[PDB]
RNA sequence: CGGAGAGGUA
DNA sequence: GGGTATTCGCCGTGTACCTCTCCTAGCCC
DNA sequence: GGGCTAATGACGGCGAATACCC
């Protein structure tokens, strides 16, 4: 990527095992600089966000073994776009059933 | 050629000769300050411009004017070295010729009296040293150059203002060099709003109302007129073919009498072209189209002059009928279009709540100053001052130039104040940019950003001081006598000197120079900080400004910037970049005439660079100046592209001018990732100078330039033959062709020996010359710290194997051989400075003495009778360095104190101990004691001793000068006395000073004897008065802050040895922590049996993308092999010619390589010196983007009789068996960073606590506990870590009762806790109660 | 203005809420350490566990007063080294990374005394700490009461935190170096020394390779 | 151990 | 009328360490 | 001597107070 994030027309035709042209190394420098600045900025933002999240949920502690609630949430293997991106097993794994599921038919 | 170059030739693998040699790399600082401080024949940057802007001063009444005439810089009372060693500033006094003129009172202009105050003292300005630094409080400080928005016109885009409508808006900002900013921004309603500074928005035309403009004038100035002729039916309109490019067809557009464009159509380019080729002048239009337009001016009746139509209101059928019946033929209506010029000013006038100058001024005064009931005169004065007074709003020359360039004027200069024409131009082009005819200006473009170096900031703050003193003098001239009184009487030294000192000492760009390496110095002085006053802020984010720019190329280094949260703001200037005359950054480029790239250079500025196309330094040049490739890689606006060799306009002067000095030092930079190479360049500046400097085997060639251009290198000011070599002094017998008229004799270079630079690091200069060695001007007489033979010596070359040895080197961890510690290399000298100030208190003045109340004699054993520890004593933490005592206010003894002193036999004193004790955790040897005693304070034994040594040094220098002068004088008097009768016998038989007691026959010879005798006497008085002046300089009191009597600074030297844990890193971004020092036998060994010094993790290369170090290894292994192969040749004492062809072949290896050949050096002595310097490897110069290829490294390996593949099968010296495959072994250049594990370690259990809270903090004798923040509190909360939080927050941190109880419990032999009530919450409770907000406890 | 804080009320937990019996050092790799162990400098152990040394010295009769204990610890003789061994043998300490993004960013280990000047971290645990031995610097915190030691051993000992608390699946995993060694072992060739012969178990396999 | 500014580190 | 649609202030700003300065002064009594 | 003694080149978010077409 170049500044504004668009892809340069001419890629880095060489690599580290051969001489990088002056322009090629300068272009790679833009990506490196953007990555480093992004890491710093996201470090600050993520620190602040986890601060907020700890603030909101500090009081949440499991205090009862059972509540006898028959309401719950539906789990389906997430198919976003046109293909499944997460199987049903993982989201259902580790959970506690809300109603006794049946067989399809 | 250089003589120091002959003593060690560094092989270069560069393939293009350096067309432009590397200029002086501190030229920015020196040029800036010389432009600042030199005399001016015309008003230009410097003290002259500031004075000419602020002076003359006119009083309120009396016509008493204070006029400037000239200024001269007073000779500084001290020179740089004595300024540093005395702890005082290095400043030049400023003195000015002033004339106070009182004119006729009262009559036409004419003077009555003029009084001259010549050379008035108004303060001393700090003076820049030849290096480019400033001494302020005895320390070298650097004014970091600033990058800021250049004053002028900036058309930027306001984004994010959607309001469910999207659309990016525009903004035009006027930036003066001094004064109030101006803002013309747009709104979603396309109404122009004006802000002065950041004050609240006003309609655009209000200032036009304040600028004496009617609605008619405002409408005339911006919008175009449209003709309405009262004729035919429904009126006709004078058609303009270039008026329908954006308009829609809402009326019958006819041509030749027939309608060409019908109503409701979209007017196309075809319609415009048809109307152009028809050349129709007027067209009949419906009256409804007339009613939709807005008249541009008022229209009145012709009989009675009654207003019927007025500007800024739309047309209507009634108004048209009224004007037709009153009598009209020409109607001047406004032009409106939603793509091109639209009714932005018209709607602004409609929204504008004022219609005359007075109301506009009143409103402007009100929104400048809330409250403050406004008067017309006050508003007029404020508006004139903020925009039309040349003492409150100035653009300066660069501001005016950029202002004209932004508005596209041919002028390059103009008035410093804003004008009506300038504002209307800003209006017109901002409306154009809304129309799409203009283009928004980049915000980080180096052509839109400017460099304020030291001179500009100094003159700005000095003009501020001038404004303060002019306020004072204006007050005093009218308050006091209008008659004779000397101008020195009402100009105070406090304002100007205070402002200048504040700038040079406590600014945010006046930084302590990072001084641990010559690279650190040279990067710090070349730093470009976008921060500072008038620029960015650290908390910007900023993603636009942090990012590198296409024009950021070749001016500031893209791979040199801190990793911290200020990346992309603090750059380092490129190697060849320099500030323009106005403050922009310009880079040299070789001009390409037709195809030939000539050696002539042009410093293209950022804006000028974009216009032309720039070819790269790559694509080498064959024949005179033609590129090898017909299609060459170039950059037209910042993007790489292919361009014809006959279509280029400029080319890079060199291949190193796109990186900083720090980045240019990394070899094989074209083989590391930009991130990793950036990191490595960052660690290079943090390298601490090693115990003995040693050349890098694989360098770039900038080592010599960095060493010489830095001030750490003792460079021969004048050439000659070295008369006297010493570890502390270098005395050069200057050549006769470099002598000043008369005689000046020797040139003396005193050597900086073991001085704390800025970072508690030792800097000393190493004499690299010997007696009788012929030297010339510009060569290295003595090697500075981290410099060997005039080449930069940041780190040390080391034997390295790349393989994962038993997982002791796991991520980037580093395995060090015991032989590294055996060689005492990567060992450093650290000099800590400890200052003890003997002050004068209201209870009595403090004293420096060996008598310390109630202390053991063991500590005082190393203390002299003067009260200061000997120079050379080994001291540890807790001992006394300076024996300070403070007069006790009163002697009060607690009964507990009496009980303790009865048992322990303690004494009672009327003076309390306040002596400077060594910090608990450091040790070392006292190497330098500096005593600062101002006038009026009696000298003691130690001060007299240090003064005596300084006097002896100065006397020795002046005495050697006297010896050479008197030797010449005695030679000539003896030659004369031989004439007129031979008398050469008795002079040999008598002392050479007794020849003045011998007479001669009365001749011209006798007269010559007499005149040479009086010359001898005059030289004696010359030496006497020079010695007296030096004695006054060294003996006189130095400047101290009020209240302090003496300042004793003690320097402690610690020999810090490398050990497991120290952060030791390579050039390429390769990092590491020393894992452990395994014995040398445990280290692996090759077939010859040579153990490997360093083991690096091979796993760091396939991820961190720095394989240049791998190449650095291979090219190292060859180079040291060339060093080893000749070393064996040295051991056999082989004949000189053999070494000659060996070195000639070694340097000749390579294709199209510029290094030249021998024998041009001397046949035997110079060849032997070169071989002796080459026994420890052979230095290799590798330009960053023009370095050695793989084939060259393989050839050098082959000449070394070593594996051409670069891998030799080691034997694991730990167990003694070879591995399944050979490993990569070679010599790599490792840097020992200033992140020593000794300085980083700490822990504590019990110690200091704050006086406001019981949190543990304080000093470094026992630093407080480590800051277990809320993040780690959450980390414990995620676990079932519940008690651990309570101990780590209540009993281990705050509860003093808890702390004591738990300490007693653990000492008693159990681990139990008290719950406690932390004092931090008690403090919060108390201060909540302090605001009248109640806190109470619901008691259980 | 100092009621208000950034971030959070200052002196309660940030900024800064410092704590005694804590330290900080650069970290080195110790590849000889068991997963429940860390290498801690001898000087750091001495001046961290000072009250423990005082108590043990006064209990064992090696000192008669707190001043004697101070003299004994500052002299750093060989006698106090056995005392420190006793007090460190079972007593664990918490290692902590300054940017803490999850609970595994602080973990308890058994401190193993090492000569040197830096702390040794288990190679497997650096992934949990998100710490790379590139100059990164760790902190140590010493639990004092029984409850703290028991609780650190039960929950915050690295052996008890072998599974990530965010999504399951283990977080301590051979990363690069042991990975390379294992991969080098388990590779196969088509022809090399000792091919097509028959062996009984790994014993003479080790015998034949080594 | 009262508080600001700068650099470097992670 | 009413719902944007601005304009006017308040506010937030990872972590932790090292080093370094640099610390109410004007003034009429 | 001294005892009183007196700015934007931030950015994004957001609540409060009016602002403006239909």
């Amino acid at each position: 990527a170049k500044p504004d994030g668009s892809i340069i027309e001419t890629p880095i035709t060489a690599n580290f095992r051969e001489g990088l042209n002056v322009l090629q190394y300068f272009i790679s420098t833009h990506g490196a600089r953007k990555g480093l600045a992004d890491t710093a900025l996201k470090t600050a933002n993520s620190g602040y966000l986890t601060r907020r999240l700890v603030d909101v949920a500090q009081d949440l502690v499991v205090t009862e073994d059972d509540c006898g609630t028959h309401e719950g949430i539906m789990m389906t293997p997430v198919i976003e776009g046109g293909d499944v991106k997460e199987p049903l097993r993982d989201r259902v794994l580790g959970r506690v059933t809300a109603e006794d599921v049946l067989k399809p038919g | 050629y250089s003589y120091t170059e002959k003593k060690r030739i560094r092989k270069d693998f560069g393939k293009r000769p350096q067309v432009l040699d590397v200029p002086y790399l501190l030229s920015i600082q020196l040029d800036s300050f010389q432009k600042f401080i030199e005399q001016d024949p015309e008003g230009q940057y410097g003290l002259e411009a500031a004075f000419r802007s602020v002076f003359p001063i006119q009083s309120y009444s009396g016509n008493s004017e204070l006029q400037y005439v000239s200024y001269r810089l007073g000779e500084p009372v001290f020179d740089v070295q004595e300024c540093q060693i005395r702890g005082v500033t290095y400043s030049a006094p400023l003195r000015v010729k002033l004339r106070l003129v009182i004119y006729e009172r009262e009559a036409p202009e004419g003077t009555v009296k003029d009084i001259k105050e010549q050379e008035v003292y108004m303060g001393e300005i700090p003076l820049m040293t030849d290096n480019g630094t400033f001494v302020i409080n005895g320390t070298e400080r650097v004014i970091v150059s600033q990058l800021h928005r250049s004053p002028g016109v900036f058309f930027d885009s306001d984004k994010g203002k959607t309001h469910s409508s999207g659309k990016v808006l525009y903004n035009a900002r006027i930036i003066p060099y001094r004064g109030s900013w101006l803002d013309f921004e747009f709104d979603p309603k396309d109404n122009l709003f004006v802000r002065i500074d950041r004050r609240r928005k006003l309609p655009a035309t209000i200032i036009l109302r304040a600028l004496n403009y009617t609605t008619e004038q405002i409408l005339d100035l911006f919008f175009e007129k449209v003709i309405f002729e009262i004729r035919d039916n429904k009126l006709q309109m004078e058609l303009v073919p270039e008026r329908l490019r954006g308009e829609t067809a809402s009326f019958d557009i006819e041509a030749n009498g027939k309608v060409y464009v019908e109503k409701g159509r979209r007017i196309t380019a075809r319609h415009i072209r048809q109307l152009e080729k028809d050349d129709v002048k007027l067209i009949e239009v419906p009256v409804e189209y007339i009613a939709g337009k807005v008249v541009a001016k008022d229209y009145i009746d012709e009989s009675t002059g009654e207003l019927i139509c007025a500007a800024n209101m739309e047309l209507s059928l009634d108004l048209l009928a009224k004007l037709s019946q009153s009598g009209h033929k020409r109607i001047e209506t406004l032009f409106t279009n939603d793509l091109d010029h639209g009714p932005y000013i018209s709607e602004t006038l409609r929204v504008d709540p004022t219609n005359d100058r007075l109301s506009a001024l009143v409103e402007i005064y009100r929104m400048m100053r809330p409250g403050e009931p406004p008067t017309r005169e006050a508003a007029e004065s404020l508006f004139e001052n903020l925009f039309f007074s040349e003492d409150r709003y100035d653009l300066s020359a660069v501001g005016r130039m950029k202002f004209n360039r932004s508005l596209l004027r041919e002028e390059i200069e103009g008035s410093g104040i804003l004008s009506k024409d300038d504002i209307i131009d800003v209006m017109k082009k901002l409306i154009d940019i809304r129309n799409g005819k203009g283009e928004v200006d980049d915000i980080d473009h180096l052509g839109n950003r400017r460099i304020r170096s030291v001179g500009e900031m100094a003159e700005n703050q000095f003009r501020v001081g001038l404004v303060r003193v002019e306020r004072a003098v204006k007050e005093r001239l009218s308050l006091g006598d209008l008659d004779t009184l000397m101008p020195q009487d009402m100009i105070n030294a406090k304002p100007i000197s205070a402002a200048v000192k504040e700038f040079f000492g406590s600014s945010q760009l006046s930084q302590f120079m990072d001084q641990n390496n010559p690279l650190s110095e040279i990067t710090h002085k070349r730093r470009i900080s976008a921060l500072g006053p008038g620029g960015l802020t650290r908390e910007r984010a900023g993603f636009e400004v942090r990012d590198v720019h296409p024009t950021h190329y070749g001016r500031v280094c893209p791979i040199e910037t801190p990793e911290g949260p200020n990346i992309g703001l603090i750059n380092s200037l490129s190697v060849y970049a320099q500030t323009n005359e106005y403050g922009f950054l310009e880079t040299p480029y070789r001009k390409v005439t037709d195809g030939v790239v000539t050696d002539e250079i042009h410093y293209l500025s950022a804006i000028e660079e974009g216009n032309y196309v720039i070819a790269q330094a790559n694509s080498n040049l064959d024949e005179e100046g033609h590129f090898v490739e017909d299609l060459v890689t170039c950059r037209s606006k910042g993007e790489s592209s292919l361009f014809s060799r006959d279509q280029v306009d400029y080319m890079d002067v060199s291949t190193q001018q796109v990186v900083s000095v720090g980045a240019s030092l990394i070899p094989f930079l074209e083989h590391d990732d930009a991130n990793r190479a950036l990191m490595g360049a960052n660690m290079q500046r943090q390298a601490v100078p090693t115990l003995r400097a040693d050349k890098p085997l694989v360098g770039t060639g900038m080592e010599r330039a960095v060493a010489v251009d830095s001030g750490v290198t003792a460079v021969a000011k004048r050439g000659g033959v070295v008369q006297y070599v010493d570890a502390s002094r270098i005395v050069i017998k200057v050549n006769e062709d470099e002598m000043y008229p008369g005689e000046a004799g020797i040139d003396i270079y005193n050597l900086t020996k073991y001085t704390r630079s800025n970072q508690n690091t030792c800097i000393n200069q190493m004499p690299c010359v010997s007696l009788g060695e012929p030297v010339e001007r510009g060569d290295v007489l003595a090697d500075g710290p981290s410099t060997d033979l005039g080449e930069l010596a940041l780190g040390q070359n080391m034997r390295v194997a790349f393989m994962p040895w038993n997982g002791y080197n796991f991520e980037d961890s580093i395995l060090v051989s015991e032989r590294v510690v055996q060689e005492d290399r990567f060992t450093t000298i650290h000099i800590q400075e400890l200052a003890c100030v003997s002050r004068d208190t209201k209870l009595g003045p403090e004293e420096i003495t060996a008598d310390i109340p109630n202390v053991g004699e063991a500590a005082l054993s190393k203390l002299d009778e003067s009260g200061i520890v000997y120079i050379g004593a080994e001291v540890t933490g807790g001992d006394i360095l300076v024996g300070k005592v403070t007069p006790k206010g009163e002697t009060q003894l607690t009964p507990e104190e009496k009980l303790l002193r009865a048992i322990f036999g303690e004494k009672a004193s009327d003076v309390k101990d306040s002596s400077l004790r060594v910090p608990n955790g450091v040790s070392g040897t006292v190497i330098d004691v500096q005593v600062f005693t101002r006038d009026g304070v009696e000298k003691d034994k130690r001060a007299l001793e240090i003064e005596e040594m300084q006097l002896k040094q100065a006397k020795k220098d002046l005495s050697e000068e006297l010896q050479i002068l008197e030797a010449g004088l005695f030679s000539r008097i003896r030659a004369v006395l031989v004439a007129g009768g031979v008398e050469a016998e008795k002079l040999d038989k008598l002392p050479r000073d007794r020849w003045l007691e011998l007479g001669l026959t009365d001749e011209e010879k006798q007269n010559q004897l007499e005149q040479l005798a009086e010359q001898y006497d005059e030289l004696k008085h010359e030496f006497e008065k020079k010695l007296e002046a030096k004695r006054r300089k060294i003996t006189q009191g130095d400047d101290l802050a009020p209240g302090v009597l003496k300042i004793v600074k003690v320097y402690l030297a610690v020999k810090r040895r490398i050990q497991p844990g120290d952060k030791m890193a390579g050039r390429h971004g390769n990092k590491g922590v020393i894992s452990k020092i395994n014995p040398i036998e445990d280290m692996p060994y090759d077939e010859n049996g040579t153990p490997v010094d360093i083991v690096l993790n091979p796993l760091g290369v396939p991820s961190r993308m720095n394989i240049g170090q791998i190449l650095e290894t291979h090219l190292g292994m060859a180079a040291k092999g060339i060093g080893d192969k000749i070393n064996a040749m040295l051991k056999q004492q082989q004949e000189v010619a053999k070494l000659r062809e060996f070195i000639q072949r070694a340097y000749d290896l390579g294709a199209d390589v510029r290094q030249k050949v021998d024998l041009s050096t001397f046949s035997d002595e110079e060849v032997m010196r070169l071989a002796e310097n080459l026994r420890k490897g052979m230095p290799i110069a590798t330009p960053v983007f023009d370095g050695a290829k793989e084939a060259e490294i393989k050839e050098l390996l082959k000449l070394g009789d070593l594996p051409t593949s670069g891998q030799i099968r080691l034997y694991d010296g730990r167990t003694g068996e070879q591995f399944e495959r050979p490993v990569t072994v070679g010599y790599m250049y490792m840097l020992k960073l200033n992140h020593l594990v000794d300085d980083k370690m700490h822990a504590r259990s019990t110690g200091s606590y704050s006086l406001v809270t019981q949190q543990p903090l304080g000093g470094k004798a026992q630093f407080g506990g480590q800051r277990f923040g809320e993040m780690e509190v959450w980390a414990l909360e995620a676990y079932g870590a519940a008690y651990t939080l309570q101990e780590m927050l209540t009993v281990k941190s705050d509860d003093v009762n808890g702390r004591t109880k738990m300490y007693k419990n653990i000492v008693d032999g159990n681990h139990q806790m008290e719950p406690g009530m932390p004092e931090s919450f008690n403090v919060l409770l108390k201060e909540i109660r302090s605001l009248g907000i109640n806190i109470e406890l619901e008691d259980e | 203005d100092m009621i208000k804080g950034k971030q959070g009320r200052f002196r309660q937990n940030l900024l800064g809420k410092r704590v005694d019996y804590s330290g900080r050092s650069v970290i080195t790799v110790g590849p000889y350490l068991r997963l429940h162990q860390c290498g801690l400098p001898k000087k750091m152990a001495l001046e961290l566990f000072k009250p423990f040394i005082y108590g043990k010295l006064e209990l064992r009769g090696l000192a008669t007063t707190i001043k004697a204990a101070k003299k004994m610890v500052e002299r750093e003789e060989a006698v106090v080294w056995d005392i420190l061994d006793e007090v460190i043998r079972e007593h664990p300490v918490l290692l902590n990374r300054a940017p803490t993004l999850h609970r595994l960013g602080i973990q308890a280990f058994e401190p193993v005394l090492i000569e040197g000047k830096a702390i040794q971290l288990h190679p497997l645990v650096c992934a949990a700490y998100n710490a790379d031995f590139d100059g990164d610097q760790m902190a140590v915190h010493v639990p004092l009461t029984l409850e703290a030691q028991l609780e650190a051993r039960a929950l915050m000992m690295s052996t008890n935190n072998i599974l990530s608390p965010a999504n399951g699946e283990p977080i301590i995993v051979p990363s690069q170096d042991v990975v390379l060694g294992l991969y080098y072992m388990t590779r196969d060739c088509v022809n090399a020394k000792g091919e097509g012969m028959v062996l009984t178990g790994p014993k003479e396999a080790e015998r034949l390779y080594r």
